[PDB]
């Protein structure tokens, strides 16, 4: 309500007296205040599931995609201007494909979110990432901070209403969910924060399944999983 | 209302001889979380305390490796941590690779010394704001190191930085004769006591929440997190 | 449509205009607006994008703003607004939003004072969170300007205290942490006061047993909403935070007390670590100018407390 | 953030656009003002040509436009020497919403300060329109516009849109004068029309032929009274 | 080894290139193309060395379709070959040396039909007719003993038929078909390929 | 090395040799000489097989980041033409590759041949390595537009088995891949000693 400013903060690379950096903590915040995106890892899959909330009738839906495929095992599911993470999915697309011409094989998601993270570290980056995909250990999920921390999250929501989204999350999430419960819970929470009825235009769900690939459900096949809702 | 005109940058110097950016940076290091080091004859163990953003989220992982021969554990701001491990993973890799010879810890916290005074003497440049704690063994024996934001290095018998760690220093100079002849399990209990001193009194150590890392004379640096935690957990006695 | 209602004033020894009145042009759109306060909703929605338009105009020309039938319409745009504003939001969004603040900020007769916290207590109760956390960002103008109008009623100053605190054991975390924020800089501006009363209600909603069981173990079970215990301690956190955050520069005599009671508190699962955190932080932040005036004010043992303090982001270790 | 405000600001100002995807033909309209009495109208275009497949439309700063198209231009030549075949309609928007992201300098207006319509066909055949906005978001769209009156053209767009409209090149044409002719108010005096056709080289109608498609919108309007 | 020839008539210009792309002793291909489409009314032949061919001549177009689209009109000939000239000549003390020989062929308005003739040296020359490769030794000379400045284009037809006739015959190589193109205020026209 | 490819009603027909050979020694006689850029193209190897592998995974390491980039497969042209321009920069230092890009795209079925001297040529047949002589004749004579898949099959088979019995560095088994609509198949492999025999006799 009030200015609450004080003379440490916005000083750019100056520590505060307390040794914090209070110009890199306003810009993280800023960044996180983008459309929300929800991510739960079950042992039968991670599905990633965002709002589209595209402006006109005659926009094409799908040239606003949130949910974006770095490799075949790997989605990733992005808070806030695609524009500002593009260079960021590019990097991590690259890495993954540099990889497996010199070693012949697939990334770890841990791997790959690590090479983000040394991109965004050489500077806040300004997007908030959820990597999403099976690898050799299994179904795995990670969530990447602006400010370039990278943790493995069970189940994780990034956007404007992430820190309520996360309190439904926590109550809900099981570690024996099935990926079909994972879907219709991560809808219905995202569903409260939005106070939308959900269509395809207004969610896009995605989810990477064991044998399966990196796959992004059709509107038909969204449509049936929010009829169930 | 108070502005000081000295603390803008690290170049400026102050009226009393003081540079109020490298103070400010040193206090870096205590918002990170409390990592006790400690070291016998034969074996050097760092023990360090993680804190996770959710229940659903892994938590951060305190302790790192560099080499065979040597781990360290951070605390303060995580991607400053971050290039000094990369650093010093490059130096003692090229270290073999030229001289074929575990890199001594001590060269090793000298370079990362210059490495951190470059900051502190230019402009534009923050001075790092992550502490070390570094656990090594080379042929003089097991050592534990400090390093600061200030640049400064120090050799310590036992050393605890973070949060609440004054409280973990004084139990590990209560107890330092006793470490330098304990055995491995032992000496790993003392450090798990000293930072159980930093908890307070209503949390307590679990396998989720600690992090321990041995470095010994036929010990490799070993990381035990989660379960592998659990034999050492299980010795130590209930809080006082 | 301003213009023409421009004639129509409530000003002193005025005989009644022959010219269209507001009132009565309100009430006819009120009715056409009823479906959406599937045809029915679609044509009052471009309705109300044009009597939007309308409010926007006349915020600044008309002689008299908040007619009593301009109020009414004010529930229908708290549902629509968005929390956030964002250029994607359609445009009727943005524009509710732009009302809301434009409205807001608009002097209140005494008569209507009473009028309108009504309907503000009405959207508050209402199911949308959108709508709760509109009603304190549309409060938190609307009292601190107009705000010695508002302070000479003392049901006002009633009714407000109790919306705010009200709101604040929410079930949405948004409209909790907004509600906090309101709070906190009417202690600030002294619209509110601090009370016995007020720490009261606050240390007994902090102090509520978690119920320390989980329902999912067991299984079979979609608890989406969270678990009351856990609203009821972080609107008790909530509320020491907002009465540590009113007084930014200065540290009361009560002030010691409360930073006590938050550290307490730091160890709770969020979201009351994460509220407790941010309300120490920049405690510290503001603080530190004057930290020597300030310190005098804690006992050595209770300064200890505040020093040895983890408040730090997830960036730092 | 100040910045792309501004940028934002000068593409408002701008000349209206209008852009509509057609079954065989991309239609691009752009509104042209008044110049001055002794002005030559040559050197005023609006309407550029990216390549033989891509066709753009701009409102905003023309110097800006300048840069961007002269960029966009090499860079249509360069793919087709690197990988032999036409550029994807998509893929040079994206290289224009990059160029608008980082002018190449630190601050120094990074925003370009250019909203382009970028219309043209595939390789495939697939008849494309795209939208470049300062901040470097860039969308597709059925029909869209920009620059003075976009939103109130836009509503008439959504409203007078449909398959029935895009059901022969003709009428294409005349739904992209319409929605034109709405936010500029003359005969083929203020309108400048280029139609892309399929697998054929952009055209621009001549004046002559562009009042030959506004007489016979007010004759169906006429008859529709 | 590749044929390349060009007459310039009155008001045209007529141009023919061997069709077959061959590897050491096989023919890979019988229905190559030499003849790039630099512009509506410029052709470029380029034959020489296996790369630096498609190469450069690739660099030429792109450079030329750009020129066009900056400044919306069409450069001239005489202007495309001398820019050509300067890019082969500039590349010549390069470590990047092209070797391409080319014949550049192209109605301008203003200057009506022009036939250029360059080298792998980069010396451009204006021609009434050039050929490039081993056979234009032997169909240099029928061009000259035949060529007429007012020839038409139909007699024109004819003569390139009689030294691609001369290259059957005395030619090491194997030559079977040949790619006709002709230039003229039209524009670009394709022309029956003569087979043999 | 004998590589053989050609474009039929029913798909584009790859073929190859197994056999690597340093000096006159038989190093290998189960090299895979048709690399799988992606489900729907294919590239086949002859020259210096570590030359063609470097080179020819790095082309499928970029028609990889073109899909996730665009969202759409790469064109057989495209292809074709990044790995002339990639090995064209290297060109005069001693890279020897020569290689077929066989694959089916939105324009239809596509044959290029690539070489490290720079050639990029489009064609209905080729036949490419120290074989390819042999194999081109019989090729040539049994070769129709019009042949059946079985047919075909027979005449790839046969044009890599002539080539092996006259060239010493061709041999081992012929590897069949067919080019379709659908994607690429493997089709069969076999020994030249065991087609010997069934053509013999
Ligand atoms: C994988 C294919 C591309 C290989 C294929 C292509 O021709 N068949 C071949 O026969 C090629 C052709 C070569 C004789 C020029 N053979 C080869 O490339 C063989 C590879 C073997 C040593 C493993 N020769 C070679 O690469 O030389 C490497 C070498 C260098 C020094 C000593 C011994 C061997």
């Amino acid at each position: 309500m009030f200015l609450t400013r004080s003379e440490y903060d916005r000083g750019v690379n100056t520590f505060s007296p307390e040794g914090r950096l209070f110009q890199v903590e306003y810009a993280i915040e800023a960044i996180k205040l983008g459309s929300t995106a929800i991510g739960i890892q079950t042992s039968e899959g991670v599905c990633l599931a965002v709002e589209k909330r595209i402006t006109s009738p005659l926009m094409e839906p799908s040239s606003i995609e949130k949910i974006v495929e770095i490799d075949a095992h790997i989605g990733c599911a992005m808070s806030g201007l695609i524009a500002d993470a593009k260079t960021l999915i590019d990097k991590a697309r690259v890495e993954t494909q540099n990889h497996w011409f010199t070693y012949n094989e697939t990334m770890t998601v841990e791997s790959v979110t690590q090479a983000v993270s040394n991109l965004a570290l050489q500077r806040p980056f300004g997007v908030a990432l959820l990597f999403g995909g099976v690898d050799e250990k299994g179904p795995q999920l990670f969530h990447m901070d602006p400010s370039g921390t990278f943790v493995q999250c069970d189940a994780r929501a990034i956007g404007s209403a992430s820190e309520g989204a996360q309190s439904s999350l926590q109550e809900v999430y099981h570690k024996s969910m099935t990926l079909k419960e994972a879907i219709k819970s991560s809808l219905i929470i995202l569903k409260q924060v939005m106070e939308e009825k959900l269509n395809a235009t207004n969610i896009e769900l995605a989810t990477v399944q064991p044998g399966q690939n990196f796959h992004m459900f059709t509107k038909e096949e969204l449509e049936e999983v929010i009829k169930d809702i | 209302m108070f502005r000081n005109q000295y603390d803008n940058d690290v170049t400026v110097w102050s009226p009393q001889g003081r540079i109020h950016q490298i103070e400010y940076a040193m206090e870096a290091v205590k918002q990170g979380s409390a990592t006790v080091g400690l070291k016998s004859k034969t074996h050097a163990v760092l023990v360090a305390l993680k804190r996770a953003q959710s229940e659903l989220a892994a938590h951060q992982k305190k302790i790192l490796h560099v080499d065979n021969h040597i781990g360290i554990s951070i605390a303060g701001l995580t991607a400053d941590a971050r290039l000094l491990c990369n650093f010093m993973r490059q130096e003692c890799l090229d270290s073999r690779f030229v001289f074929d010879r575990p890199l001594p810890v001590s060269r090793l916290v000298s370079l990362i010394g210059s490495k951190t005074q470059i900051p502190t003497q230019r402009y534009g440049r923050r001075p790092y704001g992550v502490g070390l704690l570094i656990a090594g063994y080379d042929d003089m024996g097991p050592h534990i190191f400090q390093t600061c934001p200030s640049a400064n290095y120090f050799d310590c018998r036992a050393m605890s930085i973070g949060a609440r760690s004054q409280s973990a220093r004084t139990y590990l100079e209560r107890h330092m004769s006793e470490f330098m002849e304990c055995n491995l399990n032992e000496l790993v209990k003392h450090g798990l006591r000293a930072l159980r001193e930093t908890l307070p009194a209503e949390q307590d150590l679990t396998t989720k929440n600690v992090s321990i890392g041995i470095v010994g004379k036929d010990l490799e640096f070993t990381i035990y997190d989660d379960d592998d935690v659990s034999p050492f957990l299980e010795g130590l006695e209930e809080r006082p | 449509l301003t213009y023409i209602f421009m004639i129509d004033v409530s000003l002193p020894n005025t005989t009644p205009t022959i010219s269209p009145h507001v009132p009565e042009f309100t009430a006819r759109i009120l009715e056409k607006l009823k479906p959406l306060m599937e045809d029915e909703r679609t044509q009052g929605i471009k309705l109300l994008k044009t009597i939007l338009k309308w409010l926007m105009a006349s915020a600044g020309r008309s002689f008299s703003t908040a007619v009593t039938e301009q109020l009414q319409l004010l529930p229908l745009f708290f549902k629509i607004a968005p929390v956030e504003n964002d250029n994607s939001y359609d445009e009727l969004k943005r524009d509710a939003k732009l009302c809301l603040s434009l409205m807001s900020q608009g002097l209140l007769y005494p008569h209507q004072v009473p009028l309108v916290l009504q309907v503000l207590k009405q959207t508050a109760r209402s199911s949308s969170w959108h709508a709760r956390y509109t009603v304190l960002t549309y409060l938190q103008t609307m009292v601190f300007y107009n705000l010695f109008i508002f302070l000479n009623n003392e049901d006002a100053v009633k009714d407000i205290r109790w919306l705010v605190i009200s709101l604040l054991e929410d079930e949405q975390l948004e409209v909790r942490e907004m509600a906090a924020t309101t709070l906190s800089g009417l202690l600030q501006c002294n619209f509110l006061t601090m009370d016995s009363p007020m720490q009261i209600h606050f240390e007994q909603l902090c102090k509520t047993k978690l119920p320390k069981k989980r329902k999912r173990d067991p299984g079979s079970v979609g608890d989406t909403i969270p678990s009351a215990e856990l609203v009821k301690r972080h609107a008790g956190v909530l509320g020491l935070g907002a009465c540590v955050l009113s007084s930014p520069y200065d540290v009361p005599t009560w002030m010691p007390q409360l930073l006590m009671n938050l550290s307490a508190h730091l160890n709770d699962p969020q979201p009351i670590e994460m509220t407790v955190k941010k309300t120490l932080s920049n405690f510290r932040r503001t603080h530190h100018d004057n930290w020597q005036e300030h310190k005098q004010q804690f006992t050595d043992d209770q300064l200890l407390v505040l020093t040895d303090l983890l408040v730090s982001p997830c960036y730092y270790a | 953030l100040f910045q792309v405000e501004y940028a934002q600001e000068a593409v408002k100002k701008g000349s209206t656009a209008v852009g509509v995807r057609g079954r065989d033909i991309v239609v691009l309209g752009v509104e042209k003002k008044s110049v001055a009495k002794l002005q030559d109208e040559r050197t005023v275009r609006k309407i550029c040509a990216l390549d033989d497949n891509v066709c753009m439309a701009f409102a905003g700063l023309t110097a800006d436009a300048r840069i961007v198209i002269n960029r966009a231009r090499v860079e249509c030549q360069s793919h087709r020497l690197t990988v032999e075949d036409p550029v994807t309609v998509e893929y040079i928007t994206r290289y224009i919403a990059s160029l608008k992201q980082r002018y190449t300098q630190s601050n120094g207006r990074r925003p370009f300060g250019i909203s382009a319509l970028i219309v043209g066909f595939d390789f495939d055949g697939t008849p494309r329109l795209y939208q470049t906005d300062p901040s470097g978001t860039y969308h597709a769209w059925k029909a869209n516009a920009i620059g003075r009156g976009a939103k109130s053209v836009r509503e008439f767009l959504e409203k007078n849109y449909t398959d029935e409209a895009i059901e022969t090149d003709d009428l294409t044409i005349k739904l992209v004068i319409k929605a034109l002719l709405e936010v500029v108010q003359s005969g083929g005096k203020n309108i400048e029309l280029a139609v892309m056709r399929r697998d054929q080289s952009l055209k621009i109608l001549n004046p002559e032929e562009i009042e030959k498609y506004v007489a016979e919108i007010e004759k169906e309007k006429e008859e529709n009274e | 080894m590749e044929y390349l020839i060009g007459i310039q008539g009155p008001d045209y210009v007529l141009v023919a290139s061997d069709r077959v792309a061959a590897s050491n002793i096989v023919q890979m291909k019988d229905d190559h193309d030499k003849m790039f489409k630099m512009s509506e009314k410029i052709l470029l032949l380029c034959v020489g060395e296996a790369g630096d061919t498609v190469q450069f001549a690739e660099y030429i177009q792109k450079n030329v379709q750009l020129y066009k689209m900056r400044n919306g009109y069409e450069l001239s000939p005489t202007a495309a070959a001398n820019f050509t000239r300067r890019n082969l000549a500039d590349c010549l003390r390069s470590r990047t040396p092209y070797h391409v020989n080319l014949l550049l062929a192209g109605y301008d308005e203003h200057e009506g039909p022009a036939l250029y003739y360059m080298d792998y040296l980069a010396a451009l020359a204006k021609a009434p007719f050039a050929a490039h490769g081993y056979g234009a030794f032997l169909t240099l000379s029928i061009l000259d003993r035949y060529y007429t400045p007012t020839i038409s284009r139909e007699r024109a037809v004819e003569l390139l038929r009689k030294c691609l006739e001369e290259l059957q015959k005395r030619f090491i190589l194997n030559l079977p078909t040949f790619s006709v193109r002709i230039i003229d205020k039209n524009g670009i026209h394709d022309l029956d390929n003569i087979s043999f | 090395t004998t590589t053989l490819a050609f474009k039929f009603r029913h798909g584009v027909i790859v073929a190859a040799d197994s056999r690597a050979t340093a000096g006159a020694y038989i190093a290998s006689q189960t090299v895979k000489k048709v690399i799988e850029i992606n489900p729907y193209l294919l590239g086949t190897m002859a020259g210096g097989a570590a030359d063609c592998s470097f080179w020819e995974r790095l082309l499928a390491r970029q028609c990889r980041i073109y899909e996730l980039r665009n969202k759409e497969r790469i064109s057989v042209a495209a292809a074709s033409k990044l790995l002339a321009n990639m090995v064209y920069q290297y060109k005069g230092m001693g890279l020897s590759m020569g290689t077929m890009i066989c694959g089916w795209d939105k324009r239809g079925p596509g044959l290029y041949y690539v070489d490290s001297e720079g050639n990029r040529i489009s064609g209905a047949t080729f036949s490419v390595g120290s074989g390819s002589v042999y194999a081109y004749g019989v090729m040539d004579r049994g070769y129709s537009y019009d042949l059946e898949v079985e047919q075909a099959y027979d005449l790839a088979r046969r044009a890599i088995y002539q080539a092996t019995y006259r060239d010493a560095y061709s041999g081992g088994a012929v590897n069949l891949y067919h080019v379709r609509e659908d994607g690429w198949i493997r089709v069969s492999s076999d020994n030249v000693a065991d087609l010997h025999e069934k053509y013999s006799g």
